[PDB]
This record gives structure tokens, C-alpha cells and sequence, in this order.
């Protein structure tokens, strides 16, 4: 009958905020400490409290998410303060002269700096083909002369030695007077209504990892495994896959790669492969045939159901450069660049053993496709091995056919790797302030 | 603090625990490094901006200090025609949110009429 | 810019005053980043933060919290303004006011504090 | 600002009855760059000047939870539970400074405020009995 | 009787704020690759109110005045951000062989030995750069080349302006920010100082193109009423004297030469242009000015000097000889810097008791812009020809005359202060703040 | 019988805050081109307001007081942004071939080739260094030239301090902001922690001149009472001992070469200065200290730790061997960087149981600050002969602890860690949070 004003009401609008990471308490050893460690200096409370909200219906977007440009910029402004401060290897860049150390390395010598202006001294290291260009036409009689790759582009900075990129969970919280609301709904795919929604003050664990073409840690599907895509029809928007059961394998670098520093400037070291012992073999993956082709199975399966009178196609990625056609990611500092087209080369029909693939590595790395910028990621000694658990796939369908979709992997943008795992969230803003009728008059 | 989302209203009992609801070295490195403290004083400057904004919000209306208070505006069939009976018990929050979303600013502006009325009034009579 | 009915007489500025004070209520990319900007207009806002506060406080002190016009009970003397009323809230403006009685704003806090002071003990002594 | 004025302290030295005697009388008195932008040092200044307003406004809205806004003394209605403290009523005041009050019932303080909260949302349920 | 406290109450009083920058966002902020656009990113508000107070008056005052400080210093730190991220053309600062004779003397053929992306590799360079921008190391002999080096390369290392950036005057706005305003001054012939009759409230000032020139301002705003003199102290001739102008006058400048630009790499992504050959015959730059609109402007303005100075003789003449940098029209023309010498104008005589004036004009690339000395900038060439229109809208003199000699005062083009541009843009604005606390007594108490 | 809340309590809590640093009104001085001035440019009150709490007992603690670290972080980052923005000697680092001075070995002649503005020229120097700034890479022959390097190119680079700026020690006061106060304990004879009895409250505390010095405090305040020893635990032999003196004993330091400065331009805009010559004969530099003011002030401290450490003979030892940074009394004198051997001050010992002291000392001009391995910087020389004078106002003492040692106690100088000088300037001082809200019983209820 009369306006009455209502303070503390339970009503919020769709916003966007800056939300602050926290991470656990012994986030790492403040000895050699990590990137994500030293930021994200915040404890995070042990079995976040969660709210469910009853009889709630709600409107979710994983795409349109502000959270997922956050998490971008963060990851690049916190590599960016992080390589800030290292060494500058602006003065290598010189005439290189190499030649076969007894095809994919190459015993490369140069005349490198000193600490005094005055002075210099004969460097020899091992160097990635990938990493040199041919500045002549590589004859290749006896010797040839190249230089480091990106030099003509952007200067070259060092990957600090003491700092580590190793990814850990992190966890993003909203600041106050606002909300995170997480959809618990099984087998709910982005753009639609969820029903089964409730409110963290922080998310879950997210892991900040580096590929391009399979999501190598993160969270399982709850369900069965799912298809997302902005629209599914359109043959630029990528398709991400959900696995609700893990994919392990198991990279490797088999080489002994002996480590060498030397002094390029005051205060400033700089570390190469020096030489080798043993044979030279290229770095490579193993991962389990079975649980991949059964994987690979039931994701057709699906694509079948979402294209339905097709013939879903797995196809090799189109050609074109190394940094868009193979699957990259990053184990203890080395970057790794697999081939995997034995992975995709099968074809679903509508109607023990391990797969190896063979990697090749880089040191000088154009991360995010940032053009004048780089990086030079420096060799670690002994044999590198690394586990991880496949957990999604990032799909491209080519989009005329004979009854056939061929999808391939891609997606090389890096903000889908998060919106996979960001997907669930969504960020409000509380609005206390509210109005109503009532039976009593102010007097 | 979404304490009982989409209860139909059935917050007589609810907001009476809004009174209660109303009561690292190392992450100092991170304020002189980057912009980090430039987000966080943005943010916590932001917020107490929200928090004065309803404040003086409150003030205005008169309603200074109350969790809930009652006012002198009548309320209009205008804005809404369903009886007290469908509004409370049946609607939520949100949804009652949204049904009187785009008639706001009438019941601020009548709120704010009304408390000068009653200041008017409070002055010429003392 | 809102000064609404300003230079007008203090009467006529006053009939205006109580309708108009209730009506009170990608730059990030390149603003407040890599630039002393961020800083300068977190100062400007801090400081009108704090100068609407050091208001609020003020009136809360005398006892005037939550009102735009509040008689208090400090008695008007006579030696801080010559000129009596209708005089004053006739042919006169806001700022010939304010430049007249410039100089007696600490007395008139002073007394307006010891008045609240005594209005204190009285609702104490109500109990 | 609040209650930052030194004035405040001073009056720690005597007991509790002449503090309250000192509040009412002097309270309300008492409440009447080239590197800016250069060094962390303006970052600094602005949590700092932050922080008193969040501190501020905490204290004025912890005020005005008990219904205690705009004023220096406010008499509530939760009755005193000897349990805190059994000390005696003029021991309190006559002797003690609020420094010894405040260490003595710094333990219980959760429990007062949430009464405290009580007892005034129940004065406000009591008000909603307009007719 | 009775004490009653106002809130609300309007009265305001002097104050100093930090303003922010406004601008419009249509047809700015498409590219964003201007500095002004970029920068003042606040999207203005379509048609701002003016809430004229009546019978108000307001001691206003041009000079002392805190709005053109902020003005200095945002164009100043906007300028260093500009040229912050830019190349460094220290690597080119080597010895440098020239021959007068750069085939068919303002420009010589120079070349050097630049640096490369290779530390170990030299880029020999051939560039042709104008005299001013170099100074000697061997007293020229003409028999053969000679060995010179770039100026200002042993006072600071020179950093080249960024080629995809433009600094392109657009109308900026100053708005106040929350419990400020601006009242701004409507007496259309106010003096500079003093008290104003007609003022009104605005939340952002009209729009200011933040324009760079010594001696004549260039696409100001027209006055409303008759030619205008302003100065602190006139009787104090070292102050120099703002001249507002109620008509504009045209003012086109043109490079006339086909220049061809090379680019080369010295560094790790980074590039350098340098004028690499010219088409066709070489000739000055100069300036056209409408002659019979000039002249009536010069009578107008020496009428208003002889009724500020009266029973005296009013000279125009040159300035005195000195640097180029304060004795020459100096002024930006789509990224050329040019410097002008004037003595053509101002000529002329006292006020008594089609065609058009050609203007020599030289053009640098080596700027130290507002005399800081321990910086410096290069500015890159353009291809083809440059040409550029302007309203001439007001002029800086200085008043000379201590001999005092027969009952002659003579004038001079001023400049060398960039204050004095923005003042003449800033003069009728003034920052106020809101006291909304407010005393007043009355009938009523609180009984 | 009723809770009652009250407002503006006198109650506060420990805590840790920023605090301003603010300067003397006016400071005396305009232009003074002083780091301590530039920064803490808020002017102290006149006349400070101080408060004393009658009957009111507090917990001090001199140890794990914040204060301390605030203002050693202060310190240094004022030291770092005032280094910042001047030249680099990385050109510098080159091969010096050092001789023998032509005397008619503490000092060199060494020559180099340093650069210049231009790229391709290369300019010859001759420059003397004392042998302490220099390492060598060839082992000396036949006393002619050998190769020798600038020391520390190897770690870090070297950054020559701007010779524009000053670091005199003005006094500065460090005040609390608003919400804080500093409580500042008047009991003399306080020995560092547990209670005072006689407590005041204060705005900002007393002029603090932040002196750098390692085993002799210089240019503090004085005891109040007599001889105060302070120490974090007296049984540790680790901890440092503070010896604060109740009189000052003035020493007179020196350096007599009579210096002959000389400059050259390394870069653009790039100076440089060393000591081109010197006139006259070369001598050692040494300080003076009155023996009967020493001998005095080294008894009455003997005294004052027989009376802490009963029944052992006090000795005062020479130092342990190691660097020159840390076994010897380092200071600073108009930017000359002393390092004094004050060996034959501590060699008396003190038995309770049963005419001026010189003191060789050798000049450094690069120097590494707060032990910070990869940072350094190089003080430029000053022409003519130098000579300041200090109060000696306080003694670092570190114990030996020997185990099971014959009745005898060794206190070596200490030093080391800056932070121990401002523990000793700082020890009287607390930080406090007011809490102005309290409850407490009362008769009145709500109603
Ligand atoms: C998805 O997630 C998985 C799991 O996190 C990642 O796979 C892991 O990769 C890390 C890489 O460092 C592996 O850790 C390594 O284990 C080695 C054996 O551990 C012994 O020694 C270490 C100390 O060195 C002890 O702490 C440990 O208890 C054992 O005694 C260590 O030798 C390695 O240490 C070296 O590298 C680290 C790098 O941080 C340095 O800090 C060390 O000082 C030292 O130089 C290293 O700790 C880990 O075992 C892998 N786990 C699995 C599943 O096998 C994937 O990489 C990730 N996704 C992808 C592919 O990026
Ligand atoms: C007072 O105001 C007058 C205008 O009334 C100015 O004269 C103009 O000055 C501008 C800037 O120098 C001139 O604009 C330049 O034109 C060049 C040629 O392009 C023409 O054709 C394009 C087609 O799209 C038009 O958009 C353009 O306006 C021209 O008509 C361009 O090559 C120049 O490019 C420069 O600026 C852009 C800005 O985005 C940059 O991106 C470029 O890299 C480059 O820096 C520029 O656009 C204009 O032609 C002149 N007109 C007149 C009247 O001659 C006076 O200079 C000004 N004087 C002052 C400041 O007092
Ligand atoms: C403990 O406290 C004492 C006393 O303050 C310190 O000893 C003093 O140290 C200061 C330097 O910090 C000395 O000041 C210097 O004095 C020189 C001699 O004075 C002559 O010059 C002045 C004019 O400058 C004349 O008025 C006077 O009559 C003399 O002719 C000055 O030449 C020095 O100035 C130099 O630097 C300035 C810039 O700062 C330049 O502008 C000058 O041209 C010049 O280069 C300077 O003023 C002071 O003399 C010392 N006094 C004592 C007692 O020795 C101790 O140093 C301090 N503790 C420690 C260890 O630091
Ligand atoms: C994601 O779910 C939404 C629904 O929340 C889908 O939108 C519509 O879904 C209905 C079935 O519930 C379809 O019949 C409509 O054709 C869909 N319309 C749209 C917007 O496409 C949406 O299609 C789903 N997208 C994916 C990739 O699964
Ligand atoms: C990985 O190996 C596959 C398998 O050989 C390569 O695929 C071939 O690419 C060439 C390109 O000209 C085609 O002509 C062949 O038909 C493809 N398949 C065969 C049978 O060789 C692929 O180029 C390699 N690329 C990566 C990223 O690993
Ligand atoms: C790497 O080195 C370890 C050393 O124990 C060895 O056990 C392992 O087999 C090696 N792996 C490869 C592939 O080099
Ligand atoms: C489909 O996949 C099968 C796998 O053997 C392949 O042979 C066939 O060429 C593919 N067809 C298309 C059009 O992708
Ligand atoms: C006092 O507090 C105790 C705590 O449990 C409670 O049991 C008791 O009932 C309280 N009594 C009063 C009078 O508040
Ligand atoms: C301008 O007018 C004011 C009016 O007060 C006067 O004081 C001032 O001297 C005049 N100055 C000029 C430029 O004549
Ligand atoms: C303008 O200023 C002059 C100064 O003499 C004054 O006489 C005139 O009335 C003013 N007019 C306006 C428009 O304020
Ligand atoms: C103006 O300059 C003259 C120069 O003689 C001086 O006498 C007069 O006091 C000055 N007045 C002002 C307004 O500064």
C-alpha cells in the first residue's frame, strides 16, 4: 500500500570488476621462488565457503566473460615483470659461423663481449637450426655463416635462470561488495540459462598453462564430455572438447645437453648448450594408443550428434609455420613443438602400446604473437621428462564436402585456454538498495 | 552473501540478519611493482564511492541509520497492479527487481518530495 | 556547474534551495597506465572523498545530521552581523553574505558544539 | 577524520570517570608535492589516507548498526552480564583507566557486539508497531 | 535570533584543482594513433549547459592563473610519453663527410657509417640533411667534402619521433572534475584583469587546439568584440603583450620539394628515415600572407597601441638579431618544423596622429623543443611536397623603447614563453570550488 | 547495570604504518640541491605540541621496532632514486695501464681510452685512482706500466653520483599520520625494552641526522643520563652491543693532497670527473681524536660493562682480520668516503677485579652501500684538501664470547648493518593505533 525502502536486499546486476589472484598459503619455497608465487600473495581460506542458491535461475556466457581478458592480461604483464629485469642478449647478435657438430643442431662459434669494452672472447655452442637463419645461401663446403633468428625483429631477452614459470593453482576472487557465481550444473554448455548455481568468494583452482592444441592440465569434465562453441556453425569459431577422463603422456628431451655460462657483460651471465654426451636423438611424446583412440571415438560420437548425416573427419593441421601447425607447450623451461598429425588421422563412422611423436625444441620463443618481443629460454643439463594429463582438445572445423566435416587441431589464441577452465564463472556486482510495498505508513 | 536467492520475498525473516551480515609483507612487494596498486586503490576507492553514493541515497530519502524504514509516498498502480498477497510469497527478489526496473527514478524523485515535505513541515512548525 | 539560483537574494536563494538540493543523485587502456595520471586522479577523488566527509562529520557534531535546513538552538548575536533580519534574506546575496561573516565562523562552531553538548545531557537526563 | 586528535589521549592517565567527565566537555573541540607521482612514495600516501577513511566509515557504520549514530555517548538496552566482568560498578570508574577496562574485556567484545546488534534490530522491530 | 545551518548554500571560493582532459570522441577515437586523441579520451558531452548567474560579479585574472600551468605541464608530459617508446638515432651520431655540391647552400649530401642489427656490420649512408642541422668539426674547404656532426649530439642523444604517431592539434576540452566549476567571463571586452560583469558556470571550457608558434598564434579563437590588448603591466615593457584579433588573416606555407625518404635499420627493430634524394630543383620554403588584410590588421592594432600609449609614435620593426629560435616565426606544418623571418611584416608605422607577402622561410629536423636543453627530437621527412593553411588569430609583441628616444615606441614579435599561447586560449576561465556549508539566522529554533 | 557505548576512548593498540618524513620549517635553505631536502619537503610544526600521560606505564621494545625498517627502506630508496638519473661509468671498464706516480704505493697513474660523443674517435686519459678502486691483471714488472681494471666491473656496473646533488645529513622528522601517534618514552636510563614509566606523545619525533657510519656513531644525540649500554640479549655474543655516550668527543678528519680536478665528456651530455693532478706531496689521509676525551669515554664504558659482566677484565680489543668494509671505522665527509683503522683507539683494556690520538686512514671512491652485491657507485673527487669535524657520540661494540677464557672479556668494534645507527636514534620511540570506540556499564538504559 505504501513505498517502503528495503536496505541489504538480495538482488545483483551483471558487472565487471579487477579481480585480485590468491593462491595457497605455502604457495612455493621462497628460495628460488616462482613467477606465480611471487604474485598472488594472498592465502586462500581451505574449503571455500559456498552458498547454494535454492530455486535460482541465472544466465551464463563463457564467452563474452570480462574474466578471461583478466586472467590474459595478467599472464602477460606478469611474464612481462618478470623477464623486465634479466639479461639483455642484444649483444650476441652477431655474425654466427657454424657447421655439423659430427641436421637439427649445428656447432655454431662467434665472438662475444666481455666485461671489459676492449675485449672479446671465442664462444662455441651448440645451436637449435630453428633458432639460426641462413644469412648466405647454407652451401655448406666446410662452414657457413648465420645469425640468431629475431635479431632483425626485436631484441632477445634471457629467461631468468633463478625464476621458474613452473604453473601452480592459483585462484581468482572478487573484491568486496561483489559476487562469483559458479553453474554446478552436469552437461551445461556456454550461452544458456543453468540452474544449478551457487556463490564462491573465490574460484577453484586454475592452472595458468601454455599450448596450443591440447589442454594439457586442468579439470575434468563432471559429466560425459562436452562441446563448446560460440557458435558451431560458423567455421571460425573454435571448438573446445571437455574430457571427463584424463589422457596421461609423457615428453621427453633424450639428451645429456651439458651447460656452460659466460660473462657477456658487467653483471650479466649467459648460458648455452656448450656439448653434448652420447648420441643425438630428437625429443619426442609418448602417450597411451588405447585411451586415445577411445577418446578420440566417443569425441566423434559427439560431433557426429552435433552434425548430424556427416562423416566426422580428423585431419592433420593445414600447413603453414611451426608456431601454428604443431602442439606446443612448455616442461621446465624448454619448448617443445610435436607434429601430432599421427594423433588425427582417423575417421568416425555415422553409419599396452604407446604413440610416439616426434618434437622438436626452440630456445628463442615469440610468445602470444607478439611482434617485437622475444624471448631466449636457456638449456637446463641432463635428460628432461615431463608428465601431464590431457584433459581437452581445441578443434577447428574446416567448414564444398562429400558428406564430410573435416575438423583439425588449431586454436592457437591463448584466451580459449582459460575460457575453458573460466567457463563455469561469472562476476556480479551486489545492488543492497531496494524498494517494495507494505501495509504501514511512516507517521 | 546471497543469502536466500530467489525465496519469493519470504525475507521478513531473512533480513532481519542483514545486522549481522554488516559485521602479508611479502604481498606488499606487489604495490611498488607494476600497476597492481594502482588497481587495488582503484577498486577500494571505487567501492567506498558505491557505499557513500547509497549513504547519502539513504539520507536523502530521510531513511538515515534503518535497515528498513517505511516512507509517505503512496504506493501507484502505475508501477505495478499485483496485490501484496502475489508480491510477497510469490515473486523474488530479482524478478520483483526487474518488474519495477524502468519506474525508479518516479519513486525516488516522490521519496525525495516526500522528505521535503517533511522537513517543511518540521520547520514551520517549530 | 549546478550553481542554481547563485547572486539571486538569500530568500529567493533558499525558496529555489529547497527543491534543487534534493536532486543530488576505453580511457583505462591508456589512462592511469604508464603515467603519473592514475595517481593524480586517485588524489582528486581521495580528496573530495574526504572534504564531503569532513562536511558530514561537521553536521553530525552539531547535532544536524541527515537534514539540509536545521534550526539549531544557539541564539543570534547581534555583534557578528549589524544588519538585522529581512535585510539580510532581502538585498543581499549568499557570497555578500558569507564575505560579511567571514570572521565569526569559529565563535558560531564554539557555540553551536557547547549547544549540542547541553541538548546531550538533556535527552541523557530524559532517561 | 574521526577521533584522531592527540586531545583524545591525555585523559589516559586519569581513570574512567574523568575521561567521561573530559568527553561532552572537550570531545566536540577536539573533532572540530616535488616527488609526488615521482616514487612508490604517492602509493603510499594514498593507502594511508585510504585506510582512515575505511577505518572512518567502519567505525560510523558499526555506529549506526546499534543505532548509536551522531553521538559521543549512547545508552543501549542489553543488560550488563556479570560474567564478562564481576569487577564492582565504582571500583570500574573510580579507579582502572580504559586502557586496564579495554584489556580486561577485549575477549568479550564479539559477544557484546552481537547483542548489541540484537537488541537494537529488536528496537526496530518494535518500531514497525507504528498503529 | 536564532543560528541556522544551511546546506547546499551556493558560495564558492578561489581553489586549485587538477582538471582532466576532455575531447570529442567522434572522429578521434576511430585510429587513436593521435597524441591528443589517444590521450583525453573522456567522450565530451553534446551541447554543455552555460548557467548564467545573474547580477554576479568575479575578479578574474589571466596571468596567475593555475589552469595554464596544468596546461604546460600536460602538453610537455604528453609530449615526453610521445617520444618516450621511439628509436634512439645515438648510434648515428658518428663523424660526418658532406659535399656541399649535392649535384643540382642550404642542404648538404652527407654520408656515414651507421650501425646495423649485426654489431659486426656497418651500413654505409648517404643522406641529404639541411644545414642547420649540422655543425662542423673542419672549417669548410670547398675543394672537397668535410667532415661535420649532427647537432646537439654532445649535448643529448637524439630520439626520433615515432613515424605512426601524429602530434596534429585536435580541440581539446578542460572539464572540472566533481565539487569544482568553471565560471567563465562574457564581458567580450574584459582586460585581461579585473572584475567581470557577465559570468556563467560551465563544466568544461570551449574547445582549445593546443597550437605551437612563437610569434604570430595560429587557429586561436576570434574575439568577440574590437582587437584586444592584454599585459600584466604596461607600463612594465619587459612583459610581453597579448594581441587578440576580431578577424583572421591566411597564412599558407609550403615546402616546395619533392623529397624521396629511405628507410634503414639500425638496431633490433629499429628504423631510421632520413631525406634520401630530392626531385627536381631545390627551393626555400616559404610563407604566403593575404597583404591587404594584413596591413589593415597592422593599422587596427597600432590604433589600439597608440590609445593605450597615447602622444607617442608607434614603430614596428624586426626583432633583434639573436638565435633563430626566438627571432623567427617558428610553428609546425604536418610534422616539418619551420622558422620564419618576419621582417617583412613588421614594417610598417604608426597609425597617423590578390596579393600577398612572400616570407622566407628555413625548416630543421633537430628540434629542442621549449628550450630544454639536455633533450632533443628528429624529425622524419615526408614524401612530396608539404603545404598548410592557417588563421592567423593573434601576435605576441614586446615593447622596446628604454632609450626612450623622440616620442617613438617600438614593438617586436615576442614568443620564446609557450605559456603565453595558452593564456590567450585559457584568459576568461577560472577555477572555483563549492563551499556547500552555510550560516545564515532566522526565526525558528529547535525547541 | 546497562552497556554504553563511548566514542573517542583513550585507548590504542600497537600497529605498523607508513610515516612522513618532514623537513625543518623552511629548512633554512632554498636551492639546495640536497637529497634530504628534496624529499621530506613537509615543513615540521613550530614549536610541537607535546602531550605527557601522567601514570601511564607502556612496553617499549628498541628491537623488532618497525620504525627502523621504514626508515632504512627510506634510505635507501632515497639513495637509489637520487643515483638513478645520473651518469654511467660503464664505458669506463676498460684495460688502465697504471704506473708509478712521478713523485719527486696508495696511488697509481693510469691511462685509458675512454669514449666520447662521437662514436668512431676514441679520446687518451690519464686519470689517478688509489690502489684500493683498481685490481690487477697483470702482476707488476720491472716498475713500469701493467695492465689493471677499474674493481667491481666484474659484478655490477658503476654508477657515478650526479655531483650537482649533496647528501649532507640535514636533520629530518619522521611523523605519524592521521588516526597514529608516537608515544616517546622520557624515563632516562631506559635499557631498551620492558616498561617506562614516563611516557609523552608527539607528532613527529626529534631532528634525526641519517649518518652513515660503521664502527663509530657520529653526529647523534647524547644520553641524557650517564653511559647507557643496550643490547637485544648481553649472554649472545652475536648480538650487537649499542654504547650510547652522555658526551660527545670531537674528532677531526682530513684528507691533505691538494687535488687538481679534471673532466671530459664520455657521451652525449655524459661528464665525468677524476683527479687529474695533484700539487704539491702526496700524503696519507688520517684523523685526530683528543686522547684525554678517548681515554675518559673508554674507561667509563669499561666501567659500565664490568658492571654488566661481573667478575671479568674488560679489554677492547683490535678487530678480527677481514675486508676493509667491515674492520674499519667507514664514513662520509662532503662525499669523500673515509676508511679509518681505529686499531690503536680500541688497545686499552680496563681492570676492575682484583696531545691528540692520529689514525691513518684510506680514501675509496667506488663504493658498495648496505653490503649490496651488483650495485656500486663511484664518488667524483674534490679539488683542493678536505676537512671535517664530528662528534663521536656512540660505540658498536660486538663481544667475543670466548669459551672458558681466563677472566677476560673482548669487545671488537662492530658495525656492519646500518640499521643498528638508526636503532640507536629511534630506541625512545613507538608507534600506536588510537581505537576510539570502547564499551562500559553504566545505570542509564535505552528506553
Ligand atoms: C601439467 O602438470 C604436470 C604435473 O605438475 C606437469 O608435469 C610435471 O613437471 C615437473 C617439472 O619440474 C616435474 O618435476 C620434476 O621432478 C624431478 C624429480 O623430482 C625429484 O627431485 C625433486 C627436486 O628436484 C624433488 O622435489 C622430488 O620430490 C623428487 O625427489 C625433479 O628432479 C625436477 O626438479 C628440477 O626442476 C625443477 C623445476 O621446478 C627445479 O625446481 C628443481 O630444482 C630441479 O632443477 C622437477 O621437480 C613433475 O614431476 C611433473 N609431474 C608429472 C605429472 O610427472 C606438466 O608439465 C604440466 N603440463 C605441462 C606439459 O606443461
Ligand atoms: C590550423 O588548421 C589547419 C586546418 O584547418 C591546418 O592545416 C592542415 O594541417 C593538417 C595537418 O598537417 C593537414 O592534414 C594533413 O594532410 C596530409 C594530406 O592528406 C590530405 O588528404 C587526406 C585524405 O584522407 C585528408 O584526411 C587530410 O586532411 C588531407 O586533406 C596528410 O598526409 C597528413 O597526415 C598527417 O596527419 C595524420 C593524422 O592522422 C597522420 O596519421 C599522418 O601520419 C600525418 O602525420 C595530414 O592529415 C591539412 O591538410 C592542412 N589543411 C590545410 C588547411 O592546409 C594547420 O596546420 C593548422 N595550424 C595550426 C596548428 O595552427
Ligand atoms: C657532523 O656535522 C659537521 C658540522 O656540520 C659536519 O662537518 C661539516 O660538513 C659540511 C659538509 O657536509 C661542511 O660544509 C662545507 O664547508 C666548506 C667550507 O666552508 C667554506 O665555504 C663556505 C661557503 O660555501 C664559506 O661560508 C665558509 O666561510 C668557507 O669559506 C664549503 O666550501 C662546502 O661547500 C661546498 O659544497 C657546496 C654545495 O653543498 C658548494 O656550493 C660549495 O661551492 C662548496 O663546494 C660546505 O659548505 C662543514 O664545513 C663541515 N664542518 C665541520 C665542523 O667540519 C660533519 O661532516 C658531520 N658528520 C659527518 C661525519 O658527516
Ligand atoms: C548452448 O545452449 C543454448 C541453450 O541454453 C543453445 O541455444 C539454443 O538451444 C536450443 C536447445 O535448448 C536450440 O534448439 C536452439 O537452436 C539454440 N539456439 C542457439 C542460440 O543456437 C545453444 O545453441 C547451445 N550451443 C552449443 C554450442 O551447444
Ligand atoms: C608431420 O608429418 C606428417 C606426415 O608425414 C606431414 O604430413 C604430410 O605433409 C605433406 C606436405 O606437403 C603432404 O604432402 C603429405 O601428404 C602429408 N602426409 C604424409 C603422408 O606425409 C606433416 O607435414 C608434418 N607436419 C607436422 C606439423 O608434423
Ligand atoms: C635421464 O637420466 C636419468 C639418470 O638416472 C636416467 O635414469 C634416465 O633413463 C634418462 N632418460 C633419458 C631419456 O635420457
Ligand atoms: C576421411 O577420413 C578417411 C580416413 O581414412 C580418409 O581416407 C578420407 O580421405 C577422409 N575424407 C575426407 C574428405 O576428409
Ligand atoms: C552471561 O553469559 C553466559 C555465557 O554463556 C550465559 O550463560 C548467561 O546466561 C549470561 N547471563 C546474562 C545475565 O547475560
Ligand atoms: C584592467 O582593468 C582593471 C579593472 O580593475 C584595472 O585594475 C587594470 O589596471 C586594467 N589593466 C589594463 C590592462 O589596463
Ligand atoms: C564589461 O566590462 C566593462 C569594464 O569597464 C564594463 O563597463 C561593462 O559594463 C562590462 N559589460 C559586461 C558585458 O559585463
Ligand atoms: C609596472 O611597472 C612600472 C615600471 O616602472 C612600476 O613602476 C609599477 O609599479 C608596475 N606596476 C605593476 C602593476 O606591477
Amino acid at each position: 500500500l505504501w513505498v517502503t525502502v528495503y536496505y541489504g536486499v538480495p538482488v545483483w546486476k551483471d558487472a565487471e570488476t579487477t579481480l585480485f589472484c590468491a593462491s595457497d598459503a605455502k604457495a612455493y619455497e621462497k628460495e628460488k621462488r616462482n613467477v606465480w608465487a611471487t604474485h598472488c600473495c594472498v592465502p586462500t581460506d581451505p574449503n571455500p565457503q559456498e552458498m547454494v542458491l535454492e530455486n535460482v535461475t541465472e544466465n551464463f556466457n563463457m564467452w563474452k566473460n570480462d574474466m578471461v581478458e583478466q586472467m590474459h592480461e595478467d599472464v602477460i604483464s606478469l611474464w612481462d615483470q618478470s623477464l623486465k629485469p634479466c639479461v639483455k642478449l642484444t649483444p650476441l647478435c652477431v655474425t654466427l659461423e657454424c657447421r655439423q657438430v659430427n641436421e637439427e643442431i649445428k656447432n655454431c662459434s662467434f665472438n662475444a663481449t666481455t666485461e671489459l669494452r676492449d675485449k672479446k672472447q671465442k664462444v662455441y655452442a651448440l645451436f637449435y637450426r630453428l633458432d639460426i637463419v641462413p644469412l648466405e645461401e647454407e652451401r655448406k663446403g666446410n662452414s657457413s655463416k648465420y645469425r640468431l633468428i629475431n635479431c632483425n625483429t626485436s631484441a632477445i631477452t634471457q629467461a631468468c635462470p633463478k625464476v621458474t614459470f613452473d604453473p601452480i593453482p592459483i585462484h581468482y576472487c572478487a573484491p568486496a561488495g561483489y559476487a562469483i557465481l559458479k553453474c554446478n550444473n552436469k552437461t551445461f554448455n556456454g550461452t544458456g540459462p543453468c540452474n544449478n548455481v551457487s556463490t564462491v568468494q573465490c574460484t577453484h583452482g586454475i592452472k595458468p598453462v601454455v599450448s596450443t592444441q591440447l589442454l594439457l592440465n586442468g579439470s575434468l569434465a563432471e559429466g560425459e564430455i562436452i562441446i563448446r562453441s560460440e557458435n558451431l556453425t560458423n567455421n571460425v569459431k573454435t571448438i573446445i572438447v571437455h574430457l571427463n577422463e584424463s589422457v596421461e603422456i609423457v615428453c621427453t628431451r633424450p639428451n645429456n645437453n651439458t651447460v656452460k655460462s659466460i660473462r657477456i657483460g658487467p653483471g650479466q651471465w649467459f648460458y648455452y648448450t656448450g656439448d653434448i654426451i652420447g648420441n643425438i636423438r630428437q625429443a619426442y611424446c609418448n602417450i597411451k594408443k588405447d585411451d586415445w583412440i577411445r577418446t578420440l571415438q566417443r569425441v566423434g560420437k559427439k560431433l557426429a550428434e552435433h552434425f548430424p548425416r556427416r562423416i566426422i573427419n580428423f585431419t592433420q593441421p593445414a600447413g603453414g609455420d611451426l608456431e601454428i601447425t604443431t602442439h606446443s607447450f612448455n616442461c621446465r623451461g624448454e619448448f617443445f613443438y610435436c607434429n601430432t598429425s599421427s594423433l588425427f588421422n582417423s575417421t568416425y563412422n555415422p553409419n599396452s602400446l604407446d604413440i610416439t611423436i616426434p618434437c622438436r625444441i626452440k630456445q628463442i620463443i615469440n610468445m602470444w604473437q607478439r611482434v617485437g618481443q622475444a624471448m631466449y629460454a636457456p638449456p637446463i643439463e641432463g635428460n628432461i621428462t615431463c608428465k601431464s594429463n590431457i584433459t581437452g582438445l581445441l578443434l577447428v572445423r574446416d567448414g564444398e564436402s562429400n558428406e564430410t566435416e573435416i575438423f583439425r587441431p588449431g586454436g592457437g589464441d591463448m584466451r580459449n585456454n582459460w575460457r575453458s577452465e573460466l567457463y563455469k564463472y561469472k562476476v556480479v556486482e551486489i545492488k543492497p538498495l531496494g524498494i517494495a510495498p507494505t501495509r504501514c505508513k511512516r507517521r | 552473501f546471497l543469502g536466500a536467492a530467489g525465496s519469493t520475498m519470504g525475507a521478513a525473516s531473512i533480513t532481519l540478519t542483514v545486522q549481522a551480515r554488516q559485521l602479508p609483507e611479502c604481498q606488499q612487494h606487489l604495490l611498488q611493482d607494476g600497476h597492481w596498486g594502482i588497481k587495488q586503490l582503484q577498486t577500494r576507492v571505487l567501492a567506498i564511492e558505491h557505499y557513500l553514493k547509497d549513504q547519502q541515497l539513504l539520507g536523502i530519502w530521510g531513511c538515515s541509520g534503518k535497515l528498513i524504514c517505511c516512507t509517505a509516498v503512496p504506493w501507484n498502480s502505475s508501477w505495478s497492479n499485483k496485490s501484496h498477497d502475489e508480491i510477497w510469497g510469490n515473486m523474488t527478489w530479482m524478478q520483483w527487481d526487474r518488474e519495477i526496473s524502468n519506474y525508479t527514478n518516479t519513486i525516488y524523485r516522490l521519496l525525495e518530495d516526500s522528505q521535503n515535505q517533511q522537513e517543511q513541515n518540521e520547520k514551520d512548525l517549530l
